[PDB]
């Protein structure tokens, strides 16, 4: 069973940004005692992290004890760590060395990883057991009891012994903002539906996590629904009952819209190899099942018997009887497949097996060819092939050439051309289309044949199949409809008896009436002996009078079986309108499209050349057909409906039918994300809102797409776990950049139809998008400073602050005397003691002692120089340079302001790790914030960012009673509106700017009943 | 099924072109996926779970109000007959599956920027010839026209057959109990938006009864005590966001059936509607019904904007009309509480507080819309908030009338 | 082209009979052929000239641009459905009746204003 | 909805026979009426359109007919835009045949194959698909200023083209002239220019015309 | 030839050669579908032919782009670092005489 | 970098380059 | 083409080794000597006839 693992409850508090306490506060006992208190001395874990520096790094599910993992997650290690390993999910692997991060393909990665950040959060927030609070900390309240995860959840329940910077903050916490709020329960005594509660959790994870419940809904159906969807699916036969009584809650995501379906049907036809072999386990699948259940017993004896009993003098050499008795004998695999083949004519249309045609060396005096040709006709309508009529006409027209001459269109196609070789629409005998043309006084016999085929080829018709509440996988037929060769009748609930009415039956009766005319005709009558020619009339009349129960079946019970069986089948039926002899509407090609002819300039070019054409044909044998068709018997005492109500019970009792229904939804997602993923990392394609346009991307080459479009196909394959090929095949022609679906057949005449299935309106083409809106806003929380990087030798003694820079940045681009570096970055040397000129932008070598603006890229194919001429300069403190790189990864390094330090080598090294390929995460040294007013050693710094990239600092001295030299950073209240703001209202969150690490949120208790959980079938 | 729908586009509020940005077209109707039955994929169990605050779309209803404007500029087919294109954008094919940049060599005739164009599912001979396929576009133009005929809050419809709930309609609801008003409109919307369902279909009765009960609750009457056939909506206690609603089959006195057919068009009247996830999921839901059933009759003309007069097929004025009432969340809730207070549901001193609780709440979903209004002008070619002038907020519209239309609807 | 502008009332296909004078709440848009703009511009030009005297004496109301009375409609513009069918004009510049009224009474009101001063200057 | 896959579905909007029916022609096409096999679907149209025309021809005020028109109408799987298929061309002509328009060429009371074919031939001949009355799938727009009085239900909209050239009145049938009738020439106002009024003649004149002499 | 444009979906399907490779395959797809073909081409195999020739046409080859944006910049250079400069008589497409 | 892998796949379902380089160097 | 591909860096690295081999100047040199060996050959054979 490979259905996407949809329902995945999570008890532990949903949050994906933990306040990871970084640089710890020094436990100091000798001197300055009391300055910093640790919750630890009161055997009680601190709610907020307690360290000299507490970053808010992001870890999806850090505190997620809830049973069962999602499979993939994204945990950035604190800035103190390296981090770059988390951004090389594409365009890196085996090219950009460990140490670094590919700055060119930055967006392609921060996006491929955010998609990763989303899928990891696609769990349902399951409700836990909210117990009261007998303790005085909350005096009664409804806090949700968990182990130690409690302390970490409700920050409010914190016990504050001393005025510690944390306690400085927590102190505020509005008392009543804890525990739960509105447990909305219905059945008194049954578990609550969805309790509602405030509890540490970021507005973001919350959002995704609940835009998921919104999704599980988009594919749900109350019971009175799922019952009919099931009824209709088996054509009301099959007794299933639903209990009219309130069923608390039941989230059962089994349904996908009709659109979500089609997006996966075409999708499924892309991986299927257009070759006849890939369509064989598509018909044979419907054939083993067709037989599995069917009140149609094939019984040779019947026919054999009816024929063996025609008198035949043995003073004759040719044995009219012995003949067919031989011919009519090559097993029933052919009858079924003919039928089963109807369900998928789009993919594969059956055909009269070339070998089973009277050979083109004999005329109609040959009696083994007279029978061979009779069996071509009868079995004619059975095969789905858009030519059977013409081929049948030829088969005879062909064999009786000498007597009967007829019009034969194109050159190199004589009336004696091996019948079978008449596959093209354009080469139909001019007389065959319009029999008016064939003259009697020349080709009577043949004209009555053309005359016959036209008057009696079965009229196609359509019937319903599946439930209308549950869409359908149709691409060329209305939803819940299947075109069908033979006229159709409603299933009978009484007793059946082989009837002699009906297209099938009539077709056998008139055609067998024609060959009885061929036998009693002038030609025949003069050549073939007499008494033998009677035997042939008898041998045929017998046939045209056997009580075959099949004619009935192909018109009453078969339609029910195809309809009901068009759901149990592991691939929905794929049909194209059946054209009962209409010259122009012969479908030469049923095509599909992996790419869209829009992007590549193919708007005008013909359809047959822009789409792939399924080419799969089965060689059915006329012998089998007839033997079956003309020889079906049933169970004398049989109720058609009853026998089905029985034959369907099993394959309709379980919700296996509902599975493919989801594989469809997950497909409509994987696809809409890929389309988004590739187009974002691409540059302006299928109108996909790019909230990540600022980030970089210099590899838009297909490889880049397939790479992008590939991980996305993993993230999902991993997220929902499904071996089945999903989102694959789209690639094939090696180019995701223009992934676009479209199916469309082409009738010989002209009409091209077209029907390009576009992705349905999906739920993640939101969420992910929603995350990128917010990612942009709060990058830092993922180790990704924005702005640029300055390099100026500032040797201070005060609170150096690389991240959040006070005052205006010195010398912005295009400022007074602030030359850029010309693309190459070359440095021309000058003779007898003169400064080496640094070729500036305008391409006019300027001098290093000044203010430079280094377009990052330049700095990559140039460091060898940078470090040898401008670097020695910056240290001397005479050439402030601005390295201008969009958004970089940023490593921090907290040193100790007490002791002396010179930030030069933790920079020179970073320079020596910049290839024309990739640069290491920009490292910034930062003094660890002290508690007392310590004497500090004059350190020399160089790296310091312009943009305020200090957005995850969270706290400056948790435990310390007050930071003194470091940069005090009291826990920002703006982060905890829910937790400390009086005006905060339960149900509000500035979701696309900040991330409130403490909101309200509905946790559910969804019960997932199975198909027996709903109706009671049997 | 149903093959006939008449729409009316939004009104370019004293503005030039349609108030929707290109950045929007690729924010709802983009990604190439069919922008159709997507309206609902922007709502949560409540409001605290959506990016519906300070942002590109600062409102729990700012999405639909935009997607609706965007639909106006791309519905010329139903207006005249051809497909046309508004600013390098035009449906890819005749089935209007989705939007996409104008081709290159065979571009559709540039649309004609005109406001409030009527629509006829007939002016487009291909629509009905495919019905099944582009079925969605119907129910959508309908969702549009029910927000367009109005200026301050969508105009849905209410019913109550003189008979008891259609059995398989008491069974379908009793499986949607705990479910929030949001996820109800969900199923409601998601339902009548794919495959033409016959108005006779079970679901329509159920989802049409679920729009009659929601209303009874919104006006006390159908409360925890006086339920419909057993149902009524319990609103969250105002103090923690009362902008909620959950279906709850109880077992208290059953509000006896009305003495006749009770029909009426009710629309939220104050700007408040634009941010109350329940005042939208509810209204939006009541519209799910009309979409797959034509349109009961003609919505009364009287109380309605200036661009909605005698709107052929939609608006009326004569007999084929039904008096259209408009309530105000606060003047409403107040009575909704008084009702509870009368049925002993609450204390006599608890309603003079329940209002305080809720009234302060409405004062919050008020300093917010005004803020977003004086944040996203309108001359900025966009309309995520939809102008309203600091006034309608207190506007004690019909209200008193609908509070009575509720009683006669659930006697 | 010349005359009032017409548009296919029956939509899309214009057959010389489908076209009808595109009238409406503003009156009927009559086309403003190249030369007829020369006049109204030459008339307004002679008024703008007196700009320094309009401000001085607080009358007037800013310079009169002829582009304030016209529009940019498009359709077929002729004298009758039959002949208007042979003048498909796109985004031509038409002046609606109610406008042909102001450009008139404005040039008239302003014309008095200046006619007076213009007499003293003389 | 359910029979939308079928080739086409004709339906009588004007007072159906025993109650509203919904004719569905089988896919096959008849042999005889056109060199190009005409689909059974489109043939039914011609046969009926050829009634609304022949019926309009002699319908009078004093008489009361079952249906105010006998023309069929395509409701499904019909291409509304193009004008190729005999059906589309026929349909396009029926939306006009509901106004009371009559064919100049008298349509025989008992249409004969020779005749039907001479009509299905005239229909195929390149021409201009009438455009006064646009086509709908559920409504037949009928000129308000026209003899035809709509039945009742919701199938007839009183659409009025901007300029319909037809006025009302009938025509009394006149028997076939036994010999070529001479026509005195009375002139109009507009005159063609010798140059144009020459080739005009030379584009449709019978130049190398064989002629008998008789006896002078 | 043209100055190497920033890779995208545009320059990589609009190259001179992309057109040629395209319109040709397009043309032959109609040839293998001629009525004449019927004589010896099977209906299934005639489809298999359209199947293959379309694969080629739609295949995402990146040379057409190289031979029209990146290949000139090589020859231009490579044609200077060679001990024997390039002898080259003018090209002519169909101008006959 | 010329390589028929992609081409082969694409085609294979429904079923050194001196020449080339000695064609550009040929121009 | 190779997944990661900055035309700038690629063509750069490739044409580097090429300009290292002074084969561009061998051409100018073998040239000024062929013109010598010609104006001298043509002359010597044009002086004997």
């Amino acid at each position: 069973a490979n259905g996407p693992e949809l329902i995945i409850e999570d008890t532990g508090l949903c949050t994906s940004f933990m306040l990871l306490d970084n640089i710890p506060s020094a436990h100091l006992t000798k001197e300055l005692i009391g300055f910093t208190w640790f919750m630890q001395m009161y055997q009680m874990t601190p709610p907020l992290p307690e360290g000299a520096v507490n970053r808010i790094v992001c870890m999806t599910n850090w505190a997620s004890l809830g049973d069962e993992g999602r499979g993939l997650e994204v945990r950035l290690p604190p800035p103190t760590d390296s981090s770059v390993h988390a951004y090389k999910t594409v365009l890196s692997r085996g090219y950009i060395d460990n140490a670094q991060f590919n700055p060119l393909a930055l967006r392609s990665n921060v996006l491929l990883m955010l998609l990763q950040f989303t899928l990891s959060n696609l769990k349902i927030n399951k409700s836990s057991t909210f117990t009261s609070d007998v303790t005085t900390i909350t005096s009664g309240r409804m806090i949700r009891a968990f182990p130690e995860l409690l302390a970490l959840a409700y920050p409010g329940r914190a016990v504050l012994p001393t005025q510690t910077k944390n306690a400085q903050f927590l102190s505020t916490a509005i008392a009543d903002r804890i525990g739960r709020l509105d447990r909305a329960n219905l059945i008194g005594g049954e578990v609550s539906a969805m309790v509602e509660c405030m509890e540490l959790c970021d507005a973001l994870t919350l959002h995704i996590r609940e835009t998921y419940i919104m999704l599980l809904r988009s594919m749900h159906q109350d019971p009175t629904q799922i019952v009919q969807i099931v009824n209709e699916c088996a054509n009301n036969l099959l007794n299933s009952t639903i209990p009219i009584s309130l069923r608390p809650t039941i989230l059962c995501p089994w349904f996908a819209s009709s659109e979500d379906l089609r997006l996966q049907q075409v999708m499924h036809l892309v991986n299927i190899s257009s070759n006849t072999a890939a369509a064989l386990p598509l018909v044979e699948a419907l054939s083993t099942l067709l037989r599995s259940v069917t009140p149609l017993v094939l019984d040779p004896t019947v026919l054999t018997n009816a024929i063996t009993t025609i008198s035949e003098s043995t003073t004759q050499t040719i044995s009219p009887i012995s003949e067919i008795l031989r011919l009519l004998q090559p097993d029933y695999a052919a009858f079924w497949k003919c039928i089963a083949s109807w369900a998928y004519n789009g993919l594969v249309t059956t055909v009269l097996s070339e070998d089973a045609f009277p050979d083109s060396s004999q005329s109609i005096t040959h009696l083994p060819s007279m029978w061979k040709c009779l069996f071509l006709t009868l079995a004619g309508p059975m095969t789905s092939d858009p030519h059977s009529p013409v081929k049948v006409f030829m088969a005879l027209a062909n064999l009786l050439a000498q007597p009967e001459p007829i019009a034969i269109g194109v050159p190199g196609m004589h009336q004696t051309t091996p019948a079978s070789q008449f596959s093209h629409p354009g080469v139909w005998p001019p007389g065959f289309l319009n029999p008016q043309l064939i003259n009697p006084q020349q080709a009577p016999l043949l004209r009555a044949f053309a005359e016959h085929i036209r008057a009696n080829w079965p009229q196609p018709s359509e019937f319903g199949y599946g439930s209308t509440l549950q869409g359908s996988a149709n691409l060329f037929i209305p939803s819940n409809r299947m075109v069908y060769p033979w006229p159709n009748q409603p299933l009978p609930r009484l007793t059946v008896a082989p009837t002699y009415d009906s297209a099938m039956s009539n077709w056998i009766s008139t055609t067998i009436a024609f060959f009885i005319r061929v036998v009693n005709s002038v030609n025949m009558t003069a050549t073939v002996n007499d008494l033998t020619r009677r035997t042939m009339t008898g041998v045929m009349t017998a046939m045209r009078q056997v009580k075959t129960m099949t004619p009935f079946y192909i018109q009453h019970m078969c339609p029910t079986e195809l309809s009901v069986l068009a759901s149990v089948t592991v691939t929905p039926p794929f049909q194209v309108p059946f054209t009962r002899l209409v010259q122009n509407d012969v479908i030469t090609n049923v095509l599909v499209a992996r790419v869209d002819p829009a992007q590549r300039g193919d708007a005008a070019v013909d359809i047959r050349a822009t789409h792939a054409t399924f080419a799969a044909a089965l060689p059915v044998d006329p012998a089998a057909i007839v033997v079956a068709m003309l020889c079906g018997q049933t169970e004398t005492n049989l109720i058609p409906s009853h026998h089905y109500g029985k034959a369907f019970a099993p394959l309709f009792a379980s919700n296996a039918m509902f599975t493919r229904n989801q594989r469809a939804v997950i497909t409509r997602e994987a696809f809409v994300c890929a389309r988004s993923a590739v187009a974002q990392c691409q540059d302006a394609g299928f109108l996909v809102p790019r909230p990540l346009d600022a980030l970089r991307q210099f590899d838009v080459t297909s490889a880049a797409a397939a790479e992008i479009m590939h991980a996305v196909n993993d993230a999902f394959k991993t997220a929902f776990d499904l071996d089945g090929a999903l989102l694959d095949g789209l690639a094939l022609y090696g180019d995701p950049r223009i992934a676009d679906l479209s199916a469309a057949y082409l009738q010989y005449g002209g009409n091209v139809v077209r029907e390009h299935v576009p992705p349905g309106p999906s739920h993640i083409h939101r969420a992910l998008q929603q995350v990128e809106s917010t990612f942009m806003a709060e990058m830092n929380l993922f180790n990704v400073a924005r702005g640029n990087l300055y390099l100026v030798q500032t040797a201070t003694n005060g609170n150096w602050s690389p991240m959040a820079p006070v005052a205006a940045p010195p010398f912005v681009r295009g400022g007074p005397n602030v030359r850029v570096v010309g693309r190459f970055g070359t440095i021309v040397p000058r003779p007898n003691g003169l400064e080496p000129q640094l070729i500036d932008d305008g391409n006019v070598p300027r001098d290093i002692a000044g203010d430079w603006v280094y377009p990052s890229d330049v700095l990559q194919v140039s460091v060898a120089v940078f470090r040898d001429y401008v670097w020695p300069m910056v240290k001397a403190g005479r050439t402030r340079v601005l390295v201008e790189l969009g958004h970089y990864v940023y490593t921090l390094h907290y040193y100790d302001p007490q002791i002396s330090l010179d930030e030069a080598p933790i920079l020179e090294e970073w320079l020596s790790k910049i290839n024309p390929a990739g640069i290491p995460p920009v490292p910034f040294c930062i003094p660890i914030p002290q508690v007392y007013p310590c004497i500090t050693a004059r350190r020399v710094h160089y790296a310091f960012t312009s943009e305020n990239n200090n957005d995850s600092l969270f706290s400056t001295n948790a435990a310390s009673i007050d930071t003194a030299f470091g940069e005090n950073a009291a826990v920002s209240p703006l982060r905890w509106p829910g937790l400390v703001d009086p005006n905060y209202r339960v149900g509000t969150n500035d979701l696309p700017n900040r991330i409130t690490l403490y909101n309200s949120l509905y946790r559910y208790n969804f019960t997932y009943p199975t198909l027996d959980g709903i109706m009671y079938v049997r | 099924a149903q093959r006939q729908f008449f729409g009316l586009t939004y009104n370019f509020y004293g503005q030039p072109a349609p108030l929707f940005d290109l950045n929007d077209l690729q924010e709802l109707a983009g990604c190439y996926a069919r922008p159709w039955t997507s309206r609902f994929s922007h709502l949560a169990i409540s409001t605290g779970s959506l990016p519906v605050w300070s942002a590109r779309y600062p409102s729990v209803a700012s999405r639909n109000i935009v997607v609706n404007t965007l639909l106006g500029a791309h519905l010329n087919p139903f207006a005249g007959g051809q497909i046309t294109s508004h600013q390098g954008i035009t449906w890819r094919d005749p089935v209007l599956s989705s939007l996409a940049p104008v081709p290159a060599i065979q571009p559709p005739p540039v649309w004609a920027v005109a406001e409030n164009v009527l629509l006829d599912s007939n002016n487009y001979p291909t629509y009905v010839l495919n019905l099944s396929s582009m079925w969605p576009i119907n129910q959508d133009v309908h969702i549009m026209t029910m927000w367009a005929l109005s200026d301050q809050g969508p105009i849905y419809h209410l019913e109550v057959p003189v008979d008891p709930m259609p059995a398989a309609t008491t069974a379908a609801l009793m499986a949607y109990t705990g479910v929030p008003i949001a996820h109800l409109a969900q199923t409601a919307y998601r339902f009548a938006g794919q495959l033409p369902q016959s108005p006779d279909s079970t679901m329509v009765s159920t989802i049409r009864w679920l729009s009659a009960i929601w209303f009874g609750s919104l006006t006390g009457r159908l409360n925890r005590s006086r339920t419909c056939n057993g149902f009524y909506f319990e609103f969250a206690k105002p103090a923690l966001n009362p902008d909620q609603a959950v279906l709850k089959w109880n077992d208290g006195a059953r509000a006896a059936p009305p003495a006749a057919a009770q029909s009426s068009y009710i629309r939220c009247i104050s700007p408040h509607w634009q941010h109350q996830i329940v005042e939208v999921a509810g209204a939006l839901m009541s519209q799910s019904v009309t979409a797959v059933t034509g349109l009961p009759a003609l919505i009364d003309e009287a109380t309605l904007p200036a661009w909605s007069q005698g709107v052929a097929n939609l608006t009326g004025n004569g007999q084929g009309v039904v008096p259209c009432l408009d309530y105000n969340p606060v003047p409403m809730a107040a009575a909704r509480h008084l009702q509870w207070r009368q049925d002993g549901l609450i204390t006599a001193a608890q309603e003079a507080q329940l209002n305080n609780d809720y009234t302060a709440y409405a004062l919050t979903i008020e300093r917010h819309l005004t803020a977003m209004l004086v944040a996203n002008p309108i001359a900025a070619g966009r309309m995520p908030i939809q102008p309203f002038n600091a006034a309608d907020f207190g506007q004690a519209g019909q209200t008193a009338a609908a509070v009575a239309l509720a009683q006669a609807m659930f006697v | 082209p010349t005359g009032k502008l017409w548009r296919p009332v029956g939509t899309s296909v214009a057959t010389i009979d489908s076209l009808a004078i595109v009238s409406d709440r503003f009156g009927q848009y009559s086309f403003v052929n190249e030369g007829m703009r020369e006049t109204f511009s030459k008339a307004l030009f002679d008024i703008n000239m007196w700009q320094p005297l309009f401000q001085a004496t607080k009358t007037g109301c800013g310079p009169i641009v002829l582009s304030s009375f016209t529009t940019t409609t498009s359709g077929y513009v002729g004298a009758t459905a039959g002949d208007a069918l042979d003048n498909p004009v796109t985004n031509g510049v038409f002046i609606s009746t109610v406008q042909i009224m102001n450009l008139q009474r404005t040039i008239a009101a302003r014309m008095r204003d200046v006619a007076l001063w213009q007499k003293h200057l003389d | 909805a359910n029979l939308a896959a079928g080739p086409t579905v004709l339906e009588h909007f004007d007072s159906p026979t025993y109650g509203p029916h919904l004719l569905l022609p089988q896919t096959g096409d008849v042999l005889g009426y056109s060199s190009s096999l005409i689909s059974q679907a489109a043939l039914l149209m011609v046969e009926s359109v050829m009634d609304a025309l022949r019926d309009n021809a002699n319908a009078s005020a004093s008489t009361a007919v079952t249906r105010l028109d006998q023309s069929y109408h395509p409701v499904t799987s019909f291409d509304p835009s193009t004008f190729n298929t005999l059906l589309q061309r026929a349909t396009n002509l029926a939306l006009l045949a509901v106004q009371g328009v009559q064919s100049e060429s008298a349509i025989p009371a008992i249409p004969t194959m020779s005749d039907v074919r001479s009509f299905v031939a005239r229909l195929m001949a390149e021409g201009d698909p009438q455009q006064w009355f646009p086509y709908r799938v559920d409504q037949i727009l009928y000129w308000p200023e026209s003899p035809f009085v709509p039945p009742i239900g919701p199938f007839y909209a009183p659409f009025r083209p901007v300029n319909f050239p037809f006025t009302t009145g009938s025509y009394t049938v006149v028997p076939d002239a036994s010999r070529p009738l001479r026509l005195l020439p009375q002139y109009r106002n507009a005159t063609i220019t010798v140059q144009q009024a020459d080739d005009a003649y030379e584009d449709t004149a019978l130049s190398p015309l064989i002629t008998t002499h008789g006896f002078c």
